[PDB]
RNA sequence: GGAUGUGUCGUCGCAUAGACAGCCAGGAGGUUGGCUUAGAAGCAGCCACCCUUCAAAGAGUGCGUAAUAGCUCACUGGUC
């Protein structure tokens, strides 16, 4: 339900670009 | 498990199986190879175990109900008469007998449905299958 | 099956792998004692709807059907047997096994088909041509479909000894 | 930002932009621009608007990246072809529906550059098994 | 090491060996390392 | 209760028209199968486990991740 970088369907994940 | 109504007490003695057929109600079955006293609560221990391994079909037969009241030490004494009508209930299995016999699940899904079910019994048992044709 | 001896004393075998039977009809009720293993590998197939050559030591081929075998407890091992010499036009009545075939419309559905009665005995079989089995439908069967003897097709001639309306099988539900 | 390449596949929907759960870090954390994707990809998602087409990617490095679109979800239009917008719990106990072979002509007419099967019948019976276990019946066939 | 009375395989690597008068379990995975003694 | 510790009887079994274990190489496309989920793609859990090609390669062993992925298996050929 929360994290940074780490799921497929709600919205977090990780980070950069 | 427990019987519904009766007399109350008993005794104790032994001689090998006498009315534990073989095939009947199933394709696979478990047989006890030693003279024991199956505690009702050691049956539940099987049934349930056996269930889990299966999901549905419920092709499990427990043809060994507990017709036998046992007793106990009220705490210690000795000065009084017979005791503990309610310690628990037992079902005397004898060699060759058939407590279990699932039917319908895979040969394997049957050799595990017992393995486990056998790990909680006071004696040694082996599984069986067919060619059992005495009376029908 | 070459059984040879037949004395009342089974010593000379009880150790030596050898079963001990007896066969008859009403005429001769000859004493018998065949080989364990042989019969052990034998009866398997033919069961009790299977007749085999009985050339007792001396050369006298005989015909008979498996009557009643009483095996050891504690040991699925068998000990005694009964052979009922085949007749010609009538043996008596026999015990025939119920068999399922083709996936049932109950299995996949949500339940499992159960065979209430395993083997089944029918009046008169007719010696020379006696069903060593009995395939049966199951497919149609759905959510609590009972099939009785008065349903199963019959092998041209044989008559059902078992009550017809009797549940030979029935698709069992889940749980 | 650096020199690192290789490949990475995915399955982003058709006419829909990706915020952060489809890409963002997903492949963004490799030196690849999404903005320049929310439009490039979702551009051709137009002909095939309404679905989740499958799309491979290919990294070189820097601010470089490619992509190849494929065939979209045909589960959508089918649901729309029996009035049901959500798959079946049990496909063999409670089924969704049934169809005709005609629309099955176009199926193999878009899925072609994927289907490597033999000749026609080949892929005519491949989609059967698929249709088979999703939850639908095969109309017509042998003899009759 | 896992000294258990009931020593038995735990995956297709558990190589049940008989070293000095003892029954053991060398498995690619170590937590699988068993040994009655 | 456990274990390729030895002795002896029985059962399948599978097999120079060249198996088992070893080895080089392969491995499928549908499909991240449908179903379910915040997502799970051979591998948390229902349903099934069909199709195509082939010498082959099974909607699937287990390990592994937030699923991906990666790593091997069952099936295939040559070397003995």
């Amino acid at each position: 339900i929360a994290s940074a970088s780490c799921t497929t369907x709600i919205c977090t994940c990780s980070c950069s670009s | 498990k427990r019987t519904k109504f009766r007399k109350q007490f008993r005794g104790r003695m032994t001689g090998d199986a006498k009315g534990g057929d073989y095939v009947a109600f199933g394709d696979y079955g478990l047989i006890a190879m030693e003279p024991a006293w199956i505690k009702s609560n050691q049956i539940e221990a099987c049934r349930i175990v056996m269930s889990r391994h299966f999901r549905r079909g419920g092709k499990i037969y427990i043809r060994i109900f507990p017709d036998k009241p046992v007793t106990k030490k009220p705490a210690e004494t000795r000065m009084g008469k017979g005791k503990g009508a309610v310690e628990y209930w037992v079902s005397v299995v004898k060699p060759g007998r058939v407590m279990f016999e699932v039917a319908g699940v895979t040969e394997e899904q049957a050799k595990e449905a017992f393995r486990l079910a056998g790990h909680k019994l006071p004696i040694q048992t082996k599984m069986v299958k067919r060619e059992v044709y005495d009376e029908a | 099956m070459e059984l040879t001896a037949k004395p009342r004393t089974p010593k000379q075998k009880l150790d030596e792998s050898m079963i001990a039977a007896v066969a008859y009809n009403k005429e001769n009720n000859v004493s018998f004692a065949l080989d364990r293993k042989a019969f052990d590998r034998a009866f398997r197939q033919q069961s009790t709807t299977g007749l085999f050559d009985i050339t007792v030591e001396g050369g006298e081929t005989f015909p008979a059907l498996v009557k009643a075998v009483q095996m050891d407890k504690r040991k699925r091992a068998p000990i005694h047997v009964d052979f009922y010499m085949v007749t010609y036009g009538e043996p008596v009545e026999v015990s025939v096994p119920v068999h399922t075939t083709g996936r049932s419309q109950g299995e996949v559905q949500g339940g499992l088909v159960d065979i209430v009665v395993h083997n089944l005995q029918i009046v008169a079989p007719g010696p020379r041509r006696i069903p060593q089995e009995l395939v049966v439908d199951v497919t149609k069967m759905n959510i609590g479909d009972h099939i009785t003897a008065g349903d199963i097709k019959l092998p041209e001639g044989c008559t059902l000894a078992a009550d017809p309306e009797l549940t030979v099988v029935s698709v069992l539900p889940p749980r | 930002m650096k020199k690192v390449a290789g490949i990475v596949k995915l399955q982003l929907p058709a006419g829909k932009a990706t915020p952060a759960p489809p890409v963002g870090p997903a492949l963004g954390q490799y030196g690849a621009n999404i903005m320049e994707f929310t439009k490039a990809f979702n551009a051709q998602t137009a002909d095939k608007g309404d679905a989740i087409i499958p799309v491979e990617i290919t990294i070189y490095a820097d601010r470089s990246f490619t992509f190849i679109t494929k065939t979209p979800p045909m589960s959508y239009l089918i649901r729309k072809a029996a009035g049901i917008g959500k798959g079946s719990s049990t496909p063999n106990k409670a089924k969704v529906g049934k169809l005709n072979w005609d629309q099955v002509l176009e199926i193999a007419k878009t899925k072609m550059p994927d289907l490597n099967a033999g000749s026609v019948e080949a892929a005519a019976n491949t989609v059967a098994g698929t249709a088979r276990s999703m939850g639908v019946t095969v109309e017509g066939g042998p003899n009759a | 090491m896992k000294v258990r009375s009931s020593v038995k395989k735990m995956c297709d690597n558990c190589k049940v060996v008989r070293r000095h008068g003892r029954v053991l379990v060398i498995c690619s995975n170590v937590k699988h390392k068993q040994r009655q003694g």
